[PDB]
């Protein structure tokens, strides 16, 4: 029993670790590119100008 | 913060932790040129 | 926690063990599944000079006897952990500046670093500035800096 | 007081205003923090809080964890709530033509005429969030917008 | 042991990779040594009859040293000083300007041939018969050195 | 003479021909399933 409990607490810590972490720099790079298509905004916007 | 300093602390110890199992990483790339190549070949073929 | 990986490594992708797998098909000259002193002091040879220290033993004393397969695939599988490909480092480097030229700044880079977040000496970041290729003027480069943290790229060679 | 849930938002904003010394706090930085935690009113609560208007020394401004919570009670009392009706009527006051052609000079006028002013940076900021042309807002939106957090 | 050793050097990084693939093919009982039956019964697979000794010959050339390492060092060990095809073809192109295969049967016996190096007209001809000709008689230096580097062909059964 | 020092000498290991010794189908093996990426790569390059 103690040596399930503690492969799940490896196991559950391991993917909540690499999930969140994921999760987290992947709305980091969801706000970059939010940036780089307002940049390509602003790039046609001085092409309009 | 969190994440950077995490990673940076955990190259930092096993820089040289277990340097010598690090050097031995040689043939790594020797060994991953035909996976790599077949991919390259893809992209390249896409942006044909 | 406990940290004693007790599945194979199975917190990561499975295609560093093919690499491994060749590793110690090539290492193992003798072919039995197994390292040995026949092994390595030949293959390791074969790029080194026949070196005097026995850290070979080291090896074998590490994890007493001759490594199994499994064995090797442990020992570096507990060398793994909070770490990251190459991909989430670049997109936050890309973040943190957004001319994302990788003109991270001594004076910068010191403060994004030792400053806030978990609090750490900056003497022992200093290990980041005496062995770590630094950008002259004060700005740091990442990108090589990002492949040398990887297997991309290495400072020197043997 | 609520449950420990506020004790715990303010633990994380102490370590969150580490900087210099975790455990010291600057009255600019204990400012800030409930300023931001929704709490609107802190022109003139300086003399409210501190009880002396001794403002000379940046470093070291003593202020601990400890006395901070029934300092954001006597805050949080709410001495003060305005609503926008107030707010609009001033402003279409300050308007000229009941539409807002080109607000962009006035405004600036007006928030440099003020004697308690601290910033210029947030006032070429303040283009952001739908401020963008020259000042096409009747007001309405930006209120909407400041009245928001 | 297996006692088996030499100095390592490389000296084509992007065929040391196929080389472990012939070896990895040819090696189906993943022995590392070379086997007259793993190799007889599999050559004649694709091949006609290579029934003839000549493959036990060529075992017996020495007494045990055969791995898959050192097959990297027999092979630098025939062969050292090798330089690429597209640089030798500048060299060739170097006194043509034509630069387009169209060297001359003549151009290349009158120079090579006697001036230079004074040797016989035989060590030319295997090149002159064994390699197709160009048309009107010239030297294709750009399919030559194809043949040269990888495009010589013989019978492959 | 640079031209002279290599081509022989190559030409020298044909009437040697060692690789054939042992592998007079070796174009055979280089054609298992190399050369089509090879001939790919190559195409690839010169149409761009
Ligand atoms: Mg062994
Ligand atoms: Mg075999």
């Amino acid at each position: 029993q103690v040596e399930e409990m503690k492969t799940q607490l490896e196991e559950l810590e391991d993917e909540l670790q690499a999930a969140e972490d994921a999760k987290l720099r992947l709305e980091v790079n969801m706000q970059a590119m939010k940036s780089q298509f307002e940049r390509d905004l602003q790039a046609r916007d001085e092409q309009n100008e | 913060k969190v994440i950077q300093r995490n990673c940076a602390a955990y190259l930092k110890l096993r820089n040289w932790q277990w340097w010598r199992l690090f050097t031995k990483v040689k043939p790594l790339l020797q060994v991953t040129r035909q996976e790599e190549e077949m991919q390259a070949k893809d992209e390249e073929l896409q942006r044909t | 926690p406990q940290r004693a990986t007790s599945n194979v490594f199975a917190m990561f992708d499975q295609s560093q063990i093919q690499e491994f797998k060749e590793a110690f098909n090539m290492i193992d000259q003798n072919r039995d599944g197994f390292i040995d002193k026949e092994d390595l002091h030949d293959m390791l040879a074969s790029m080194g000079k026949n070196p005097t220290d026995e850290y070979l033993e080291g090896m074998m004393s590490e994890a007493p006897g001759p490594i199994n397969f499994t064995m090797f695939l442990t020992m570096f599988g507990e060398k793994l952990n909070g770490t990251d490909p190459e991909d989430v480092i670049r997109n936050a480097f890309a973040c943190f500046d957004e001319e994302a030229s990788g003109f991270i700044h001594e004076d910068h880079l010191r403060e994004l670093l030792t400053t806030m977040g978990d609090r750490f000496t900056d003497e022992e970041v200093d290990e980041m500035y005496r062995e770590a290729p630094i950008d002259k003027k004060g700005n740091f480069n990442y990108v090589e800096f990002t492949r040398i943290l990887k297997h991309g790229a290495k400072d020197k060679d043997d | 007081d609520f449950s420990e849930e506020q004790t715990a938002e303010f633990k994380e904003a102490f370590q969150l205003f580490d900087r210099t010394g975790d455990g010291k706090i600057l009255y600019s930085q204990c400012g800030d923090v409930m300023r931001a935690l929704g709490q609107n009113p802190t022109n003139a609560e300086v003399m409210k809080v501190l009880g002396n208007p001794k403002s000379d020394e940046m470093n070291l401004k003593t202020l601990k964890f400890e006395q901070f919570l029934p300092m954001m009670q006597t805050i949080a009392k709410n001495k003060d709530q305005g609503c926008f009706e107030d707010y609009v009527e001033g402003l279409r006051v300050f308007d000229k033509e009941g539409n807002g052609t080109v607000m962009g000079a006035e405004i600036r006028h007006v928030l440099v005429t003020l004697g308690e002013k601290m910033t210029e940076e947030e006032v070429e900021q303040l283009v952001a969030g739908h401020e963008d042309s020259n000042g096409c807002i009747n007001y309405e939106e930006l209120v909407r917008m400041v009245l928001s957090g």
